[PDB]
């Protein structure tokens, strides 16, 4: 709940979409 | 040397995305000798360059919402990186932490707190060197994060 921890979520989400594109 | 090689390819990224955004105090220069490291530090600069473009609003704005302070800048640095992490590691995970420590040091730089830029490269290597390390040597290193990217 915390900006911290909604900004750390936020990147942990960008991080495994940007993933997707190099298994691809 | 593990910590040292971790310090200079964030120093090399924070200082090649402080030059691009215009505040880089001098001009940039790789310091980088050994030929294996270059290469890891330009993918990595490749690669956070297409993952900050791909969420430029996000990364943008990430700093302002937290608002860093003095006091809370190395804690929020911790609390944001550890929740990132928590729920698990891998490399595109690992290329957001980065850019978010891009950011934050554009962030000191831009809103009155240069001095913090050269903590930032202490800052994360001590987070790799800790929290990362064994995760990176079990995933081959960097050049299982070259494959992942190829």
């Amino acid at each position: 709940s915390s900006p911290t921890s909604e900004i750390g979520r936020h990147l942990a989400q960008l991080g495994d979409s940007y993933s997707v594109r190099f298994q691809n | 040397s593990q910590f040292l090689v971790y310090k200079n390819i964030i120093k090399d990224y924070i200082q090649s995305r402080l030059f691009n955004e215009g505040l880089l105090d001098g001009p940039y220069r790789c310091d980088i000798k050994d030929v294996k490291t270059k290469k890891v530090s330009e993918r990595l600069k490749e690669v956070g360059n297409e993952l900050e473009g791909k969420f430029k609003d996000s990364f943008s704005n990430m700093c302002e919402r937290l608002t860093i302070t003095d006091t809370t800048a190395y804690p929020t640095f911790v609390g944001v990186v550890n929740e990132l992490f928590s729920t698990g590691i891998n490399w595109g995970r690992i290329v957001a932490f980065i850019v978010f420590s891009s950011r934050l040091a554009i962030h000191f730089k831009r809103n009155g707190m240069p001095e913090y830029v050269k903590s930032v490269y202490g800052w994360v290597a001590r987070y790799m060197h800790t929290k990362l390390s064994t995760w990176i040597e079990a995933n081959r290193s960097w050049d299982g994060f070259l494959d992942h990217f190829d």
